[PDB]
């Protein structure tokens, strides 16, 4: 409920507490509703600690422990510039490992929309905006009944919001073309009216009921976008309800041998029926030098939809047309594949396990996205210690298995994944009877052969 | 680091097979460490492919293979066929006649007919075709041309026709067999100092006939018919230029007709070849362990290295892959650009290696005889041996891919593995044409690859986009125009992603090749700002306005 | 990396002590005093403010905060990889459990003197840096009794039972290494902290003929001075007799106990050799493991092994520590008809070992296996093995 105590704040760690000013550590905080104004009050204990404990070890704080109210709340630090970013949630609703990668992309996006965690706290003017930031991030972490086959992505939340990557959806290539065809026929063009080029497109990626179908965009610029879409429920909305017309517009800051250019970026999103598609424009660079939509882009993706939406029964019949590798109520029961150089999940539809549901299932479901998220956990904790050693210089397999049963039938219900490093870093999620003796080898070289974005 | 990974069925019974514990990768039948076997077994029988064989009537599966054991050992083997995917015959010098059915990598039924051993006198068969309606067979010291047929489709009356050929009694004569059972041929490696070496065979009303006869200028590797105009006799004859070097002449005959003949030079002499599929690709084999492929269309000789000699090479039937086959069981996986790939027996870890071993599969001093794609998917490679076992290797090719490995499938796995290099190679094979549809995806998955992530990978960009605006051998104008509109968009594409960085030469040299209005002022905005170029980009805007 | 804990008495906010230690071994490193006044400081600041401060972390680093009570705060800083709050939590009710048997909660608690303390808790440092650096239990970690199976299991229980009235108590325990061999039903019902420090207490003090060293039992007698008696016949094997203050010293003479343990001397001698491993010689184990690490969950007690194979890879300490970090992975997915399995290593074949566990029963097996072990067995493999153990827990 919103009654249970959680906190944001942005607090300057120049601890001159001695000062008149009230609460100057303070720069910004939400929501400003009692539950939050005992973790407030206890605000001298993260400022405390962000400079002790890195004067104590070598490092930031990232994460604490309080219990307030009888909650035990996990506390989230970012301490970016001696400027702390901090976020306070219950553990009821929060585990400790989604906490430490939601702080995660929330830092990804405040430095995303406004080119710098310290400096979007600063501007008083982006305060209203990041009120109505944090309240749907609260209603996400906290407060999910809302969701937004039933509570399937709610389900799937648990370990989707975890992953570094974005769902997609494996297409027959007689279809896959006539989607890339219709990027590159966006991307390609420049239409006016002899002048200079507004922006550069630097690329471009579609999306239809929640799935990502393809992107002539790089994988740092999908993961960005799709954190974004993630906060604003903007994936969701089209897998779930039909939007008229969405336009969105915002100044980005996606990062962007010779050296990177200099320039500014837009993001334009816009989607009907179901589909949306984002663009990613470059002010500078190769093009002129901040405004609003330019009407001329909104008109070219618009465009390219209408194109798309002859397709989509197609798309329609694939996830109708019973799953692949199929499904049991063969004794394939769930999987989740990917690979971490693009941005790519492959997962059994909505559709595909509606089509498979029974009493169950749903519980199957949940059960399955639980540990892979306790899978995650043990191979984040070796993709940062290989990624230290990667970048000095310039484990492997984990599963699970569940007896379970609605004098009623009992299913072996193995969850398992795996991690590969060397030729690419690659995860693959599986679920199973143990009827059938898999191999991971065998299944991972199955679906990650031939695979292409 | 791009592998294929397989799996293989041995159906001998021997317990000479030493195939390792926890090799999961190799599987055989049983007769009627070791907790690692009982794994295995567990895996076979969570499978459907069963760990013995069912010795139960009628069938008596056991025993007829048995049999069929004893006779590959203690028999040369003339004939080995298929009809489909799940049946084939064998025959042996002994005169038995063998056929087997399968039901996925797993043998299903035996049949031993050895009736046809007290019927058929002969000396030492040398070869034989069959279909089945007839037998064809021959001899190594007769002329004598037996000649079976069926009153089935076992009950057969038997005929002889005399052989027109020259020293019967040590020339060791061929067989082929066109798809059209009205036409065979036999053929012999004549070496001398009346004077055919090839016979033009027909079939017609119940008898066979001998039609015309030829002597080829040079002694043939091999003699083979067409898949189009079938009756075309197709042949490979290594021959030595007046350079005493080695050379491959590809001689055609519609007989003494010799239609047409291409020379192409070798580093060593040829010791094996094989058509692909498509029949515009020619491989030999030659010494010192040199794989030759000569592509028709592109008219170009392509050299590899091997680590294994290359006595036998078969095409994989969709035409994108090449096997090749040391005698001793080294295999080794080629592309069409002769690119070597890596291979994997199933296992519980990752180990792709650029060649497989089947010295690790028996003790045994049989020698690889025969590797053959199993006639009608295709992930089936049938295996023989003489002397030895017989098996079948299957490949696991993908899910998505729905089993299939064609060219563009190969594409995709090595943009999976970022083996862009060899990615052109192979789009500079494709020849556009009649398989310009395959070619143009196979463009995009690269030219996506790259625009999506360097000088070098400029000029990866820069050639995949020149196997269509620059062809070794030009593509026809209707080619061009199919592909035309979505060429020029990845074009495009790639002049906005060399803008962005400071080589604005080439980009400058592409804007002309592509010549779309105002293109060029792509060019003076960035060199005005080298920034003589801005002017250069203002002329070049004059010229199309 | 490097391990610190540190204790402070609430009511005062002085300290009363710090102990670290470095490699697991013991260290002589000390806080700065303002960062450790400020550790506590932030502490009391949140007890003020109804908030219990209880856990942070750096990345490097994981940090913990218990409040016992209205008396003790217990800090500890570990500067390891894959150290989580549920091995903190329990090191730290471990470390107060064990101020609680030298003292008592009397003292302890509504803490005035805290002079008293400095001096009386000093005791205690040598048994907080057997706890702090690595040993070969698991107790402290699992909460359950670190344990050995004999060949004789009952020859060595009807004994080691038929003593316990003669010893004036009804709980009595046989120790190999902190293990225990064997116990009576009144030692199997002594609680989780209280049946895991005793052993270890003995297992870290140095070794004697006659040892009385007093414990204040937390489950019933935590202000009573009870006290516990141990007597070593071989080295790194004990007798332990837990007894109140009632029973006389003469309980623990050579002239009582030589017909209740010579008997025994057979299958005692044999428990001996087995060090790390917990199971008897020549047990039927498959040839792949490396170790085993069996709970019982009913019965709260569990056996440690790591198997002396000569391949040394991973070395017997990688082994301990891979033992321990799988328990604390498998505590949150099984602890509140199930397995469990890891596979280290990279792409190659030996390049790390495999591990698997599984519930049936009320018991829970987990499994440490050469590199060797094909994945696809390992459900089949744990199953036989979990039978195999069955009939000893």
């Amino acid at each position: 409920g919103l009654n249970t105590p959680h906190i944001i704040m942005y607090l300057t760690l120049q601890l001159d507490s001695e000062t008149s000013k009230e609460e100057q550590e303070i720069l910004y905080h939400y929501p400003m509703s009692e539950a939050s104004q005992k973790l407030k009050s206890v605000r001298g204990i993260f400022l405390t600690l962000c400079d002790m404990l890195e004067n104590v070890t070598g490092t930031q704080v990232t994460s604490s422990s309080l219990l307030l109210n009888g909650k035990q709340i996990h506390v989230a630090y970012w301490k970016e510039s001696d400027k702390l970013l901090l976020i306070g949630l219950p553990a009821e609703e929060v585990p400790l490992p989604r906490l430490r990668n939601m702080i995660e992309n929330v830092i990804q996006t405040l430095k995303f929309m406004y080119g710098s965690l310290d400096s979007a706290f600063c501007q008083i003017e982006n305060v209203p905006r990041l009120d109505h930031f944090f309240n749907l991030f609260f209603q996400r972490a906290l407060q999910p009944a809302k969701l937004h086959a039933q509570q399937y992505d709610a389900s799937s939340a648990v370990l989707l919001d975890n992953l570094p990557g974005v769902r997609w959806l494996t297409l027959p290539l007689e279809i896959k073309m006539e989607l890339d065809m219709a990027l590159s026929d966006l991307e390609a063009a420049d239409f006016a009216e002899d002048m200079r080029r507004l922006y550069t497109i630097l690329g471009s990626s579609l999306f239809y009921k929640g799935y990502l179908i393809c992107s002539h965009l790089p994988k740092d610029d999908l993961i960005d976008i799709a954190v974004y879409c993630r906060h604003y429920c903007l994936l969701p909305l089209a897998a779930k309800q039909r939007i008229g017309q969405l336009i969105i517009w915002r100044e980005v800051f996606p990062q962007h041998v010779f050296p990177e250019p200099e320039g500014r970026y837009f993001l334009l999103v816009v989607g009907l029926k179901h589909y949306m598609l984002c663009v990613l424009l470059e002010a500078g660079g190769c093009a002129s030098k901040s405004p609003g939509p330019d009407c001329v882009y909104v008109d070219q993706v618009k465009t390219t939809l209408h194109q798309l939406d002859g397709v989509d029964s197609r798309i329609d019949e694939r996830l109708a047309s019973s799953p692949v590798p199929c499904l049991s109520c063969n004794t394939l029961f769930h999987y989740v594949a990917l690979e971490t150089v693009q941005g790519i999940f492959i997962t059994p539809t909505l559709e595909e396990v509606a089509q498979l549901s029974g009493s169950i299932h749903p519980q199957l479901i949940k059960n399955f996205h639980q540990c892979c998220l306790s899978i995650r956990a043990v191979f984040q904790q070796t993709l940062v210690e290989e990624k230290k050693k990667g970048l000095n210089s310039g484990v492997k397999e984990h599963g699970v298995l569940f007896e379970c049963s609605p004098a009623p039938p009992v299913m072996a219900y193995w969850v398992v994944g795996r991690l590969f490093l060397h030729p690419k870093p690659q995860e693959l999620y599986v679920c199973f009877h143990d009827s059938v003796t898999e191999i991971a080898i065998e299944i991972a070289f199955k679906l990650f052969f031939g695979l292409t974005l | 680091m791009s592998f294929c990974l397989t799996e293989l069925h041995l159906w001998s019974l021997k317990n000479t097979l030493h195939i390792a514990d926890r090799d999961i990768g190799i599987y055989q039948y049983y007769d009627k460490e070791h907790g690692n076997l009982e794994k295995k077994q567990k895996l076979a029988e969570s499978r459907d492919y069963p760990w013995t064989l069912k010795n139960r009537r009628p069938e008596k599966l056991r025993d007829s293979l048995k049999e069929l054991e004893e006779l590959m050992q203690n028999s040369r083997c003339v004939l080995s066929k298929w009809k489909n995917k799940y049946v084939c015959q064998l025959l042996f010098g002994s005169g038995v006649l063998v056929s087997l059915s399968l039901s996925g990598p797993q043998l299903e039924k035996v049949v031993i007919d050895r009736s046809l051993v007290g019927k058929l006198i002969s000396d030492t068969i040398s070869d034989a075709l069959l279909t089945d309606s007839f037998i064809i067979l021959s001899f190594l010291a007769q002329n004598k041309l037996c000649f079976i047929q069926f009153t089935k489709k076992l009950d057969y009356k038997i005929f002889y026709y005399e052989i027109p050929g020259p020293i019967n009694k040590t020339t060791e004569r061929h067989l082929a067999i066109n798809c059209v059972h009205d036409r065979v041929v036999c053929w012999w490696p004549l070496v001398n100092d009346d004077r055919a070496n090839l016979l033009l065979l027909g079939y017609a009303q119940g008898r066979l006939e001998v039609l015309s006869s030829v002597r080829t200028e040079w002694d043939p590797l091999d003699v083979r018919f067409g898949t189009k105009q079938p009756y075309q006799v197709f042949t490979v004859e290594h021959s030595v230029s007046v350079d005493k070097e080695p050379m491959a002449d590809s001689c055609i005959y519609e007989c003494i007709q010799c239609v047409s003949v291409t020379r192409i030079p070798l580093k060593s002499k040829a010791i094996s070849c094989c058509r692909n599929v498509t029949e515009d690709k020619l491989i030999l084999g030659c010494e010192d362990s040199s794989l030759i492929l000569y592509e028709t269309h592109r008219r170009v000789t392509l050299l590899a290295q091997t680590e294994l000699l290359p006595s036998l090479i078969s095409c994989h039937p969709s035409g994108a892959i090449l096997l090749v086959g040391s005698n001793q069981g080294e295999l080794q996986i080629f592309d069409m650009a002769l690119s070597p790939i890596n291979i994997q027996l199933l296992a519980e870890d990752r180990l792709p290696r650029e060649t497989l071993q089947f010295s690790k599969l028996f003790d045994a001093s049989s020698s690889l005889v025969q590797m053959q794609w199993i006639a009608p998917i295709y992930d089936l490679l049938f295996l023989r041996f003489e002397r030895g076992p017989l098996g079948v290797l299957l490949f696991k090719l993908g899910v998505f891919t729905r089993g299939q490995l064609g060219l563009i499938d190969i594409i995709f796995q090595y943009i999976h593995c970022d083996e862009i290099y060899e990615a052109i190679n192979i789009l500079s094979s494709m020849n556009w044409d009649t398989l310009g549809h395959q070619c143009f995806i196979s463009m995009s998955a690269i030219v996506n690859h790259l625009l999506r992530q360097t000088p070098e990978r400029e000029a990866q960009l820069e050639t995949s986009l020149g196997t269509f605006y620059a062809p070794t051998r030009p593509l026809l104008d209707s080619t061009i125009l199919e592909y035309r509109d979505q060429i020029s968009k990845y074009a495009r594409r790639f002049f906005h992603h060399l803008l962005r960085y400071q080589r604005f030469e080439k980009a400058f040299l592409l804007a002309v090749d592509v010549g779309a209005r105002d293109l060029f002022m792509d060019i003076h905005y960035l060199a005005l700002d080298e920034l003589a170029l801005a002017e250069v980009a203002r002329k070049r805007a004059s010229d199309i306005d | 990396g490097t391990v610190h804990l540190l204790c402070l008495a609430a009511s005062s906010g002085v300290p009363l002590f710090c102990r670290s230690s470095r490699g697991g071994a013991p260290a002589r490193q000390q806080l700065p005093f303002s960062v450790i006044g400020s550790l506590n400081g932030v502490h009391m600041f949140g007890q003020n403010l109804e908030v219990q401060l209880s856990s942070a972390r750096t990345e490097n680093t994981t940090v913990v905060w218990k409040s016992f009570h209205d008396s003790i705060t217990l800090i500890v800083l570990s500067s390891e990889v894959g150290i989580s709050e549920l091995r903190l939590e329990r090191l730290l009710q471990m470390v107060f459990g064990a101020m609680v048997l030298l003292v008592g909660l009397e003292e302890l608690t509504n803490i005035r003197n805290v002079e008293r303390l400095k001096k009386d808790l000093r005791a205690s440092y040598c048994l907080i840096d057997s706890f702090l650096g690595d040993s070969e239990l698991i107790g402290d970690l699992t909460q359950c009794v670190d344990c050995v199976i004999p060949p004789e299991g009952s020859l060595l229980q009807e004994a080691l039972s038929g003593f316990a009235e003669a010893a004036g108590t009804t709980f009595v325990s046989l120790v190999v290494s902190g293990r225990v061999v064997a116990a009576t039903e009144g030692w199997w019902r002594l609680g989780t902290p209280e049946a895991v420090l005793l052993p270890w207490l003995v297992g870290s003090l140095p070794p004697q003929t006659a040892r009385d060293y007093p414990v204040y039992l937390p489950h019933g007698s935590p202000t009573v001075p009870h006290r516990l008696l141990t007597l070593t016949l071989l080295p790194s094997l004990e007798l332990c007799l837990l007894c109140g203050p009632s029973p006389p010293l003469s309980q623990l003479y050579p002239q009582l106990l030589e017909r209740w343990w010579q008997p025994l001397l057979d299958p005692l001698r044999a428990c001996l050799p087995l060090g790390p491993r917990a199971l008897p010689s020549g047990f039927p184990l498959h040839t792949d493991i490396l170790g085993l690490l069996l709970l019982h969950l009913e019965l709260k007690r569990c056996l440690f092994t790591v198997e002396p194979l000569g391949d040394k890879e991973p070395s017997p300490e990688q082994r301990r520590r891979l033992l321990r970090n799988f328990y604390t992975l498998v505590t949150s997915t099984h602890f509140p008809p199930r397995a469990c399995y890891l596979v280290l290593g990279t792409e190659e074949p030996g390049t790390g070992v495999r591990l698997v566990a599984l519930q049936l029963g009320l018991r829970r097996l987990l499994l440490l296996l050469s590199p060797q072990s094909p994945t696809h067995g390992l459900r089949s493999l744990a199953t036989h093995t979990l039978h195999a153990l069955t009939p000893l827990l």
